[PDB]
């Protein structure tokens, strides 16, 4: 028998002192169970994750739940293994927490089910794949300016209330229905209301029985928010490797992971970084991100939402994660307030897939021309704000006249947004959007009012809306 | 067997404190029970601060640390060419071990003031803008700086590819990158055939911060082994900002007090040590050379930031890449106003120098004149001519991706531009004009290319005029 | 004899414990001359400088070379005196490091040569001089607006990559050829390539026979970067005192001194100042700058290049070093981007010799008129950009047209800049400069093209260039 003893309790950080020669390894899981001896105590059932070795047979740990009621000197039991999570066909159709316990009220998982440790090294250099091909989504701006890569990592950056969740829901509607592989959703630091709504929507749509869901939400202490993403990832890795099946990974607001890490790091004895973050910001992010990769055994395509604090794109947490992505979309509050949705920034958004031989010469030329016109229009803004249109040269007049229409045509009416505006919404193909943008660039619709280009797709709808308005 | 042995006190976040090790040297190598190597940095009175160079999940308090008696060292040799390898000299490509036979210290003094010779020979990058405005010579170090998604990696890859014919060895060091990205770069190099003479050193984001901190030093140590034998080496540091971040994390974990923006005070010393080893050795040293192209990633184009200025003050010149130029159709988007080369002229061949000595100054003046004269329509004849010439030059300097161009053709096209033979072609036709001109030179005027390649000087000016006029007669405006 | 031993090694800072009865005085030089007892050791020949007295017979020191290979317990020998370097005619025509050791491979200095301590108190109040004389340089902007003073302190401010080194090389080429006295160059924290180029330039010109050089050159540790400048200073001080010569002192990047001080302050254990600098910044800078003066025995004129971090002249180092200079030239990147060199700012640059009784009433009037015309031009640059050139009054159009000519004429073609310019370079006297600027102000050359005034020299060259351009 090898048992510990609680020494210090400082919020979500707990210290355990062990008998000499039996210190647990880092990332192991410790169990605390305690029946109340009298009326001045409360029952405790809690788990811990080892984080450090301080010396003098003392270990610093992070709790996965609230530490209220802990008493100095209580007994701690070690397990000798990291946190283990059930994997396989059992996990399809269930809802889990960070510790792997189902919470869907559908019953309990048998004690003999295979389960795997959360922590593992990243895939090696020789196992990776390099194939690049386009994943059509049916969104005009995404399919034109920054195509999504099948099997790659996709990121969505945005401030508060800009549209990341709506964009993810639209992507789920447009992709998950026909995907045919396996989906897993790992909400991290999001609203339990949104989690419940999404679960009920998937149950109604029948997408469940091929998906798994893991939830560590806002109410949880930072310990659970630091590891819920890893739990979802280790569930997805089984389907990637042991079965060689296509896996679709949705992560909601991955920024909360680093935020929880920052919250915990202060109590661990580390000195603050530039903006109060932990010193280990880059390595902690890299360890998680490097495991979401496509190997020769199978492919994982991951879509991650990334929150941006105070709309500051120079914040270290958004800044460091730009190197881990393949295609990024940057939502903008200025566009969101203007009334253009999904308010994707057309110049900041990038994608590795926008190459002449990957998308085609016509697509490449159209995208480049659109970006050039938008850049010129962005340059003209300062003079426009003071002297208006009346001082511009003849060429710049045309540049503005076409840039306004292109910018408005970049918007679309989503299926998910039907509950907000009542408009049914539409799905457009890549060829159709390319043809429409080429027609606009050629000047075939300079006689139409700019308001006709807004919140429609397929360009024929632009013409019909203009006719309805009376043009 | 006999060896001085210490014991571990604290473990966490890739940093270990050990007790004992009476005779450990500063900057030495130590190995734990698992065989994971370690580095000793802080030689405090009571304990030693050990930096772990591997996965530290297997190290527990109370383990024993064994001295090794060697400073940090990496394997070197010709057996590394064409391999992808860790900073420790351990292969990752899975093609078997590397049969190296000797090592070099990773912390070595730079050649002195009496060891070097002034840079006098060119390094052709195959890019017109770089080769005409900011020339780079062997032994020079040039910084590439810009925002994300601008073309730094592509410029480096093209520069490495173009060195196929010259007797030059290339070293590409990726710091803090993503493994799939590194594999993509390796695949592109293999496809274009550059793996026969290049070494790839990778330290991905999953690796502990010490390896990211050590990777550029390992790369330069591998390079200077070839340098001191009379070879010529090209080294590319994929990101020094990542190294700076890793060093900051390591220092903060070692509880050293921070400075500006939590950076340790010795970041300038770190970068100066890393970049000062590039040199052009004198004839007494064999005449070898090593050139470096470090990378720096800014935020929102702020060239006046801490790390950007610190790196800029060290290197010889900088190539500044602008997002505005990138999205306006100008690629590779060299901002000639801020770009500069401190070894200009001496790093260009005679014909290139005498044709394009004044191009950078003329382009900067044209940029200023375009900014000013935009504020009025009543323009003078001289201003109109200068604006036309500047627009044509800007159109000329554009270049596609993975399309290297020999200097004997770069000099011809730039000569045709600067002597006024392009004064009548519309600005929209210059790209096709250049394409047709190269095609016509591939058949007629081949002796011009032979003369330029042999004597490194302009041919007789009459023949240039005759050939250009002959091409212009068959050239037709679209 | 008595010896100490090494207690701690922390980068460039080493702790030494001495036996009771003898503590080295501050600034004393210590030696470490260990030899490898066995295979697992490396020979060391290192020197140390005392910085603090920590208590309990312990000394805090700073190393002059890399500390790799140090072992706790090595013997340290006390020399009982600060670092001493050879002085006299032996130094002429040689290159030294910080410790006064030659590195030119020309033979070691004899062991009996006279040597002087680096550290010494500054000259008294009563020993100073007060006369002022103009030092002709041959540069148009310097000679007109901010004249240099013989026997005074001159500073060349600027950011990174703006032209300080090129300007100082041009000044060397202009004045050191015929200076008729001793010269000293100090390479504090610069590029070894630049140092070698300058050394070979002097070797070609033959000036090396009358000058001495010292180099730290950016790769040696802060211990050496904090003392190479003082070594050069004492080498020049010997000539000033014992022989009464006229001495030119060139110091490259004096900012490296305070940069190294800031690097070592934290390890020394001082509290951090505002921008991360050491608290003792002002006093440390003063104790060095005050020694570079001109006395009754002799006169030393010094030209110092000062690097401005991040192009910000409000940084503490430039802010405090401004007060130590008689005449300053400010370089900024705005003129560098326009392609005009030496890009001396015609407003911020000041000189204490710019008085009517020193340079002449006509010179003063021309300088003041040029300054006020340029100041008036600077104010219109904002309204012009968005109101066009036409909306200005007729007189303001004239002042803009003449100020463009002034600004473009302030540039000059340097002999050194032949690599970057393709032109031989020119030298122009003060009389020609003032006459030409007076004519440009009076409008005798309003017809000439704007582009013809840059990198020319004399107005004869201006008109010849205009004629060759076809006007
Ligand atoms: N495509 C759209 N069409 C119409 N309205 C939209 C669209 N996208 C977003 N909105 C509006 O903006 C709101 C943003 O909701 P959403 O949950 O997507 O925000 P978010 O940017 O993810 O912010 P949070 O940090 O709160 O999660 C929606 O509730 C809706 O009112
Ligand atoms: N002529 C061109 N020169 C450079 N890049 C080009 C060119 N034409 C297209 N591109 C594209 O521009 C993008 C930018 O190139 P690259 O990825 O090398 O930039 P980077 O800023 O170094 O990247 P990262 O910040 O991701 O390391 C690439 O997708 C590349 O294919
Ligand atoms: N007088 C000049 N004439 C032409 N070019 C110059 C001049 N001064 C500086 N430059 C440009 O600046 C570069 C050298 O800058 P440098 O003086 O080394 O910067 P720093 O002053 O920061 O050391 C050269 O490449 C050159 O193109
Ligand atoms: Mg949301
Ligand atoms: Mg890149
Ligand atoms: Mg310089």
């Amino acid at each position: 028998m090898t048992r510990g003893r609680v020494i210090q309790v400082m919020g979500p950080v707990v210290d355990v002192k062990f008998e000499n020669g039996h210190l647990p390894a880092i990332y192991n899981a410790l169990k605390i169970q305690h029946k109340a001896r009298n009326e001045n105590e409360v029952d405790i059932d809690l788990t811990l994750e080892v984080a450090l070795h301080l010396g003098d047979d003392t270990v610093r740990t992070i709790a996965m739940a609230s530490t209220d009621g802990l008493i100095r000197g209580m007994e701690v039991i070690d397990t000798g293994a990291p946190i283990s999570v059930p994997v396989g066909e059992v996990t399809l159709g269930r809802v889990f927490n960070v510790l792997g316990e189902p919470i869907d009220l559908e019953g309990d998982i048998p004690a003999d089910a295979r389960r795997d440790p959360i922590h593992r090294p990243a895939p090696k250099f020789e196992e990776l794949a390099t194939e690049v091909e386009i994943l059509e989504t049916g969104i005009k701006v995404v399919d034109l300016l920054a195509p999504y890569i099948k099997g790659g990592k996709i990121g969505l950056f945005g401030g508060a209330g800009v549209g990341k969740t709506v964009l993810i829901q639209e992507l789920i509607h447009n992709i998950a229905q026909e995907h045919g592989g396996i989906s897993v959703f790992a909400g991290v630091g999001e609203r339990t209301r949104e989690g419940n709504d999404l679960y009920h929507e998937m149950k109604d749509s029948g997408v469940i029985s091929k998906t798994a869901m893991v939830f560590g939400q806002m109410n949880e202490p930072p310990g659970a928010r630091m590891r819920v993403a890893l739990t979802g990832l280790t569930m997805a890795e089984y389907f990637r490797d042991e079965q060689g099946q296509d896996v679709l990974l949705f992560i909601d607001n991955i920024f909360r992971f680093t935020q929880a890490g920052s919250e915990v790091s202060a109590l661990l004895g580390r000195m603050p970084s530039a903006v109060g973050y932990q010193p280990t910001l880059a390595t902690e992010m890299g360890q998680l991100q490097e495991r979401i990769t496509s190997t020769a055994k199978g492919s994982i395509t991951s879509i991650q939402a990334i929150y941006v604090p105070a709309d500051d794109y120079t914040d270290p947490a958004p800044a460091t994660t730009f190197s881990h992505l393949d295609a990024t979309t940057n939502l903008e509050r200025k566009l969101a307030e203007m009334g253009i949705y999904p308010a994707v920034d057309p110049l900041a958004s990038t994608s590795r897939a926008l190459a002449p031989e990957i998308v085609g010469e016509e697509h490449y030329q159209v995208a480049r021309k659109v970006q050039q016109t938008l850049q010129r229009y962005k340059e003209l803004q300062d003079i426009i704000a003071i002297l208006g249109m009346d001082e511009l040269s003849d060429e710049d007049k045309l540049v503005v006249h076409r840039a306004r229409r292109i910018q408005f045509f970049l918007s679309q009416n989503f299926h998910v947004a039907e509950q907000f505006t009542g408009q049914p919404g539409s799905y457009v193909p890549v060829k159709e959007t390319v043809r429409g943008f080429k027609e606009i660039l050629e000047g075939k619709y300079d006689h139409l009012p700019e308001d006709a280009f807004r919140l429609v797709g397929r360009i024929e709808e632009v013409v019909e809306k203009a006719k309805a308005m009376g043009v | 067997q006999v060896s001085d042995v210490g014991t571990v006190i604290q473990v966490g976040d890739g940093i270990a404190r050990a007790h004992g090790l009476d005779n450990v040297m500063s900057g030495e190598l130590v190995e734990f029970a698992n065989g994971v190597m370690g580095m000793a940095l802080n030689l405090e009175e009571n304990n030693v601060g050990i930096v772990i160079l591997g996965p530290y999940t297997g190290i527990k308090e109370g383990d024993e640390v064994r001295r090794t008696g060697r400073i940090m060292e990496v394997p070197v040799g010709e057996a590394l060419i064409g391999r992808v390898v860790n900073p420790l000299g351990q292969p990752v490509d899975g093609l078997g071990p590397v049969e190296t036979t000797e090592t070099r210290p990773i912390e070595s003094p730079a050649p002195g003031v009496m060891d070097r010779r002034s840079v006098h020979e060119p390094l052709q990058t195959g890019i017109k803008a770089i080769d005409a405005l900011v020339p780079i010579g062997r032994g020079q170090r040039e910084l590439i700086i810009g925002d994300r998604q601008t073309g730094k990696t592509s410029v480096a890859i093209d520069t490495i590819i173009n060195q196929k014919d010259q007797n030059m060895i290339s070293i590409y060091v990726a710091i803090g990158q993503k493994e799939s990205t590194v594999r993509t770069v390796v695949e592109t190099l293999r496809k274009h055939g550059a793996l026969d003479y290049t070494i790839v050193v990778t330290a991905s984001a999953s690796q502990p911060a010490p390896l990211l901190f050590l990777a550029p030093y390992a790369g330069v140590a591998m390079g200077e082994y070839f340098m001191y034998k009379g070879k010529h080496v090209l080294v590319v540091y994929d990101d020094l900002s990542k190294q700076a971040a890793a060093y900051r994390e390591l220092s903060l974990l070692l509880r050293r007090p921070p400075g500006r923006e939590a950076y340790p005070g010795d970041i300038f010393y770190l970068h100066s040590r890393l970049l000062e080893r590039a040199a052009k050795l004198s004839d007494a040293k064999g005449g070898g050379s090593l050139t470096a192209l470090p990378f720096v990633e800014t935020q929102a184009g702020d060239i006046s930031a801490y790390i950007p200025t610190n790196v800029i003050s060290i290197t010889d010149g900088q190539i500044f890449l602008q997002s505005d130029l990138f999205f306006s159709g100008v690629r590779p988007a060299i901002n000639a106003g801020l770009s500069v080369s401190r070894v200009g002229g001496a790093a260009q061949i005679k014909a290139m120098k005498k044709v394009a000595g004044t191009l950078r100054l003329d382009l900067a003046a044209y940029r200023e004149l375009e900014a000013f004269a935009q504020f009025g329509s009543d323009l003078d004849k001289a201003t109109q001519a200068k604006l036309a010439r500047g627009a044509r030059t800007v159109e000329v300097l554009k270049q596609d991706l993975h399309q290297p161009i020999p200097v004997e053709k770069q000099v011809l096209i730039i000569y045709a531009l600067t002597r006024g033979f392009l004064d009548d072609i519309p600005v929209e036709d210059v790209r096709r004009f250049e394409k047709e001109f190269y095609l016509f030179l591939d058949q007629n005027g081949q002796h011009l290319l032979e003369h330029i390649r042999t004597t490194k000087d302009l041919p007789n000016e009459d023949d240039l005029n005759k050939a250009i006029e002959a091409f212009k007669k068959t050239f037709v405006v679209s």
